[PDB]
Order: C-alpha cells, then sequence, then structure tokens
C-alpha cells in the first residue's frame, strides 16, 4: 500500500519520494482524517441530508 | 517499479513485465537510506563507469 500511494502521488504530479520520505506523516494524517469522519457523522445528522 | 526475480533486482514498466537492469538513467536519487520504510540494499549501475575506466 505504501507503493500504491506512491503511484497515487506520481499521478497528481508530486514526485514519489515525497511519499516515502513523509510516510508516517501521510499515514497519521490519513488516520486522523478518517477519525474526523466518525465525529462528523456521529455529531451532525444533517450530514446524511 | 522495482522487482526481484529472487536473485537480481530490476526496474520494470508498471503494466507489462519488462525487466531493465537498474541504472542512474531509469532511477532518480533522493536523500539517504534512513527515511524510507521498506528500502532494500542493492547496486545501481552507472552507465558512465566503463567510459571512465578506459
Amino acid at each position: 500500500f505504501a507503493m500504491q500511494m506512491a503511484y497515487r502521488f506520481n499521478g497528481i504530479g508530486v514526485t514519489q519520494n515525497v511519499l516515502y520520505e513523509n510516510q508516517k506523516l501521510i499515514a497519521n494524517q490519513f488516520n486522523s482524517a478518517i477519525g474526523k469522519i466518525q465525529d462528523s457523522l456521529s455529531s451532525t445528522a444533517s450530514a446524511l441530508g | 517499479v522495482f522487482v526481484s526475480n529472487g536473485t537480481h533486482w530490476f526496474v520494470t514498466q508498471r503494466n507489462f513485465y519488462e525487466p531493465q537492469i537498474i541504472t542512474t538513467d531509469n532511477t532518480f536519487v533522493s536523500g539517504n537510506c534512513d527515511v524510507v520504510i521498506g528500502i532494500v540494499n542493492n547496486t545501481v549501475y552507472d552507465p558512465l563507469q566503463p567510459e571512465l575506466d578506459s
């Protein structure tokens, strides 16, 4: 999956070394952002509007 | 992508297995070996080496 996300970075025109050299940062941002989805959907019923 | 046939390391185009010997022409450098989760040790060939060794 760290090599798939390095293809996803290459696709947007960000050179793939930007992923592997920041991989813990990118993983912790994805994990934190997935955390915000649960709080959004739990707190606010109009998200499903 | 980098791949191994079990003994040697190659770079291939992604969508068709065509193994190219790893060189400074099909690879680019960044930083050093510390920062990457899953990096492997191998030689990378310099196409200018036999031209300089002559």
